[PDB]
């Protein structure tokens, strides 16, 4: 992503396994957020995720 | 160096820019020559005005004495 | 020798507030053209006064707070 | 400052891992409160001594807080010793 | 000098206090001084009262300890006390 | 600080602080073991209580303090103020749950639900019957409910221990007997010689470290 | 290392270029250090050991308020010669009467 | 702060022309009202935190 | 009279046992108690209100009301926590 | 004082001079309207002072009591 | 990461562009982490480590006063 | 404006000196120096400054900490025996 | 005057003395020989309990009072400055290293050991404990930690 | 010796040239122990035995 | 009670110096009785609740 990444308290809770490919990273970005349930923002500095 | 109870009296001491210089210099040409009414009507202008700014000056202070006064007893 | 110096500084100071540095001077210019003093005619049906520069010039400065500079036609 | 207003990202706590042992846990305690109390005080008494302050209407509302703020900060915290001491001996002697 | 009688007053309490440390540990052990007889209001009265009958400099100047860290002075006077109670 | 009534809660939950301890707490477990323990040794008077509750108050803290560091840091948090009763109730609910849920391992169900059963507004006819799901009945009893259920479970769970202490001492104190017995010197009083023995095996067995570690292995997970 | 201090601080009458050239002529001057700001205006920030840090901040504002004496609002006066009209108040006399223009 | 502001406002106004009766009618208001609000915060203020010492007195 | 609203129904909620009955009493005098000196503070600062004798004569009544309420509060819980500790100690 | 043992003016000074300018001439307007405002600050200074000092000796009288 | 810092600004008599010029003169002009505005107006956020976002609040905030 | 300056990157305490001032209770040679001089003073000077309100709010500080002093060593003596006999009992 | 603190914790300090002797210090040793060979003796009440926890409690005072006063002259130390919370914890706990040692000489390294694991590992996901390196907590286990091991 | 003691004073109407006579008509001065300052002026140091 | 109803007595500045007088001597003896009275009974609480 070329960004430094923020993540939220209560979303660090959340847990994931499996083999990833981050061959497009805002295309994967968005539908693991649509699957797990988190949001996100994008400052042009530093990207924020929230439960 | 100084309080805000002279902040306040400075106010007015600047306020007025001359005048207490001016009164003086009425009556040193007054008492030169009493009977002109030029001159005695110069000089009514100067003293009332005069004692107006004095008697508003004091009565300021003393209200915001009252007003201190009264926060401070609080301290208790 | 720091408290020393400390404390003789600031009474050596203390010691001065009371000098003033600040002086009058008197200068006398005598006018080559014209009379000092304000100037009076009578005439038949007139009275006419003028002013002096004396005059002018007190009637201008009167009051007046800030340092004067750049006249023009520690 | 007035014209300004300053958040934080995101507000994580190293100092919420309960990491450090219970006499840390402890000496934290005490050094803070001593450090903050004597701030306090000297900071009450400056804003006496200084005599632009001690006569404005403003400023003397605004002690009169710092001074209440102080009473009751070092009132609780005696009270809330007292009672901890107090139940230590309650049961050791039971 | 206005203040000297308040101060010598506060010479006196302050001496009689570290007199207690060492007067009462004797008043526990004795079988005629013990809480089992003499109890109540009676019981620090005379105690001080003792102590201010024995203690050996002039009560009205200064107490000398002023300078000193008190516990250690107090655990001190307690174990000479306690001391001197065995042996008597 | 806040609050005004807030202020008083804390000031009152401090007040009632050692009965607390000595009613809901493993500081009940500890204290009479470590009695038992002595008499089963048979000294009246060594080591003093005022040594074995200081050490039992100590093992305690340990094994308590968790929960109150969690829950401090949890109201000691600015994330919201409260709109109505219900959110503001439920949001103090939800912080207790810890002790709750320490308090649900040691109490017996049974015991729990005979009480809580108990508390219901009483009827005229015998109360009108209900059966509640799990995450109010397994999950969330009341407290009012929970606390005497654990104070005597706890009991009960203490003597039992004392009871297997004291089982290796009474052989001891029987084969001693009979020996002396045997030797014909039937007079002599068998207290003067078993108690040394009981100490020499209360010290070769280590007893105080086992007990010490396995009291608190019970609460705490450590690897 | 982690001692490091630093601070920002702002003049009214001492430009940054005059407080440099105090500092060079004390002889406490640090090309490692160097105060970074506008030398044409008065603020700038400053990062480095405690001392020198705590001393760059004292002298600056003890300089300031030294300074806070000079006065530099000037008045001056323009003299203006009229060449089409009278200056002065004019009065004509009318057969018996005379009346007065501003 | 307006309240605060209002009232140096006046007093400048004033002691530009002490005489003035239309300024002095103005300031003698704005001082008044000033006046009442001071005191008003104290003394609420000092009941806010009187009640707080009692509690505490209460346990202590 | 102008921008007014008021919630014409509460929420609701079972109360089963001491602990809720307890919960409840707390939470509602914690709301009613902030409510109130968010008030007076207002009303101490809207000029229209400070300077006006109608409306400083009502003031003063809720300063008061405060002031009892919580005392009265305060001893009550103290005097219940009071009468524990004697049956314990006894 | 001009004295330091090595190991600005306050309200107390300017007031006593004050007063002594004053007490040269009571009728003169100026020196009165000077002395009004330096009298009623430090009447003020000196009874905030003692206030406060009353406040922290009470704040540790109380913590003794409540140790006893 | 996690200790980004952030603050929104308003300039009552220095427009940005007036701003970043002195940042890029005193050389603590950081082309990673602009000012985020309107050139034009005097309003604007910011984001960063924080001694840097401290720095920059308070050197505009007293230059503002200073105009 | 004038002489303005902060401190951003650290909270280093700068309104007071810390020191061993922290770490004390009474500072027992000041009073042991203020009792000297109101003591050795007889028949030196004068008596009887009940009226000069400077030194008057000089007094104040002494006769409240001499006080607060002998108060403090009245409750320590006390503990210290009641130390001693409860372990003597116990 | 003073700091208003330092005197809270000096009234609650001189509260507990009892029970800190009674619990940890050689009090505990003493108190209990002395009565262990008075019931193998098999006459009770001669001595009297009286006679030998005096004893017991005098002979402790020698062992003990020259570590107390050693900390006080510690803290009574006029030169010492401070920065931070830190920079003064660290200098109060430097101050009770005196206990902290007669503590550590007469107790089980273990037993210590496993309070201090006790402590935290409740709040720990892992196993591996060399994480820090012994020299730092070799030295420094808690006080609460070698108490009840003493 | 650790008990020497040192101040700084500062006169207002006398000077320190006058106030060497007064302690030599005295006989109080004492060559070891000399104030030292500016003779002209009104301010100096001094150190010594307490006395 | 009888001498502030007396109107003679009650407008002559002769008699009202007497009043005051008589109004400030009752209500100093009342008062020592009460604080008298009052240390009186904490003797004894003190020596039979002690
Ligand atoms: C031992 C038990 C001590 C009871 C501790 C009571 C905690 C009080 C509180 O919560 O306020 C903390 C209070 C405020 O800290 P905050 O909660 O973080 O705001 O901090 C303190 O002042 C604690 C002072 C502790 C001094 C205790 C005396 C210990 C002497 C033993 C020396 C042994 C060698
Ligand atoms: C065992 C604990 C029982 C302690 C009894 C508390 C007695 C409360 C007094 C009362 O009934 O009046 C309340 C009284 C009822 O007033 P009401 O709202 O008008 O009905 O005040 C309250 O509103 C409730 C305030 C209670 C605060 C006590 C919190 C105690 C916390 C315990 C530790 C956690
Ligand atoms: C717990 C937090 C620790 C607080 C320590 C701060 C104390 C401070 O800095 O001010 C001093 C302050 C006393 O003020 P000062 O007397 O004027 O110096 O607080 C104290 O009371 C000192 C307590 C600390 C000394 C610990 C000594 C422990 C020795 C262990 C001996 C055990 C057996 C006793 C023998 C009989
Ligand atoms: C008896 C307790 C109270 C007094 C304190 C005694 C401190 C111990 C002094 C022991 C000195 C022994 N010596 C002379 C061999 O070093």
């Amino acid at each position: 992503l070329k960004e430094p990444v923020i993540v939220s308290k209560m979303a660090a809770r959340k847990k994931i396994t499996g083999n990833f490919e981050f061959h497009d990273p805002n295309a994967l970005l968005e539908k693991l957020s649509l699957q797990l349930g988190l949001i996100w923002y994008f400052d042009g500095q530093a990207i924020y995720i929230y439960d | 160096w100084s309080g805000y109870l002279d902040d306040v009296s400075a106010k007015f001491d600047t306020g007025v820019d001359n005048l207490q210089t001016q009164v003086t210099e009425a009556l040193d040409k007054l008492a030169a020559k009493p009977s002109d009414p030029a001159l005695l009507a110069a000089y009514q202008s100067k003293l009332s005005e005069y004692n107006l700014y004095r008697n508003a000056q004091s009565n300021t202070v003393k209200v915001f004495k009252d007003i201190d006064a009264a926060i401070i007893q609080n301290f208790r | 020798y720091v408290d020393m110096v400390v404390n003789a500084a600031t009474m050596m100071d203390k010691q001065n507030d009371g000098i003033e540095l600040g002086r009058q001077k008197i200068g006398v210019m005598r006018l080559n053209n014209t009379f000092v003093g304000d100037r009076t005619y009578n005439l038949r049906d007139q009275k006419m006064v003028i002013p002096g520069i004396a005059t002018a010039i007190e009637r201008l400065l009167q009051g007046e707070e800030q340092p004067l500079g750049n006249i023009v036609s520690e | 400052p007035e014209n300004a207003v300053i958040g934080q990202a995101v507000n994580i706590r190293s100092m919420e891992t309960d990491i450090v042992s219970l006499d840390d846990r402890l000496l934290q305690a005490f050094s803070g409160s001593a450090i903050a109390t004597a701030v306090d005080k000297q900071t009450i008494t400056n804003r006496i001594e200084d005599p632009n302050l001690v006569t404005d209407p403003k400023e003397l509302a605004i002690s009169q807080e710092m001074i209440s703020d102080y009473n009751l900060y070092v009132s609780m915290v005696s009270t809330l010793t007292r009672k901890g001491v107090g139940a230590v001996e309650t049961l050791l002697r039971s | 000098m206005f203040y000297a009688l308040y101060f010598e007053i506060h010479h006196l309490v302050a001496s009689a206090a570290l007199g207690f440390a060492r007067v009462a540990p004797i008043f526990f052990f004795l079988p005629f001084l013990n809480s089992g007889v003499l109890s109540g209001a009676p019981r620090n009265a005379i105690i001080i009262l003792v102590a201010l009958g024995v203690w050996p400099h002039a009560l009205n100047e200064a107490p000398p300890f002023l300078s000193v860290a008190m516990i250690p002075l107090v655990l001190q006077e307690a174990a000479v006390g306690v001391m001197l109670g065995c042996l008597l | 600080m806040g609050n005004d009534i807030s202020l008083i809660a804390l000031l009152a939950f401090s007040t009632l602080l050692p009965f607390i301890i000595a009613s809901g707490t493993c500081f009940v477990k500890f204290s009479i073991v470590f009695v038992m323990v002595r008499n089963a040794l048979g000294l009246q008077q060594i080591p003093s209580n005022m040594t074995l509750n200081g050490v039992a108050l100590l093992l305690s803290m340990f094994v308590m303090w968790p929960i109150m560091h969690d829950a401090y840091v949890y109201f000691e948090d600015e994330d919201v103020t409260f709109n109505d009763i219900s959110s503001l109730s439920k949001h103090v609910d939800e912080g207790l749950d810890g002790y709750r849920d320490y308090l649900i391992k040691y109490s017996d169900r049974e015991l729990v639900q005979f009480f809580e059963n108990a508390q219901l507004k009483r009827q005229y006819g015998e109360e009108t019957e209900t059966v509640k799901r799990d995450k109010d009945e397994i999950e969330k009893p009341s407290i009012f409910a929970l606390l005497p259920a654990y104070a005597l479970s706890e009991i009960k769970s203490a003597f039992k221990i004392g009871f297997y202490l004291y089982l290796p001492f009474v052989v001891v104190d029987l084969v001693v007997s009979s020996v002396l017995l045997a030797l014909g010197m039937m007079m002599m009083s068998p207290v003067t010689i078993s108690t040394p023995i009981k100490l020499v095996l209360f010290v070769a067995l280590d007893g105080w470290t086992l007990l010490s570690k396995g009291l608190i292995l019970q609460y705490m997970d450590i690897a | 290392a982690s001692e490091m201090r630093n601070a920002v601080v702002s003049l009214r009458n001492v430009s940054l270029n005059e407080f440099n050239n105090f500092l060079k002529r004390s002889g406490l001057y640090n090309k490692n250090y160097p105060l970074r700001g506008d030398n044409r205006k008065g603020t700038f920030y400053v990062s480095g050991p405690p001392v020198y840090v705590d001393m760059v901040v004292n002298a600056a504002t003890m300089m300031d308020k030294q300074n806070d004496g000079i006065e530099l609002g000037r008045q001056k006066i323009g003299v203006m010669r009229l060449n089409n009209t009278f200056v002065g108040d004019r009065t004509y006399n009318l057969r018996d009467q005379k009346m007065v223009i501003p």
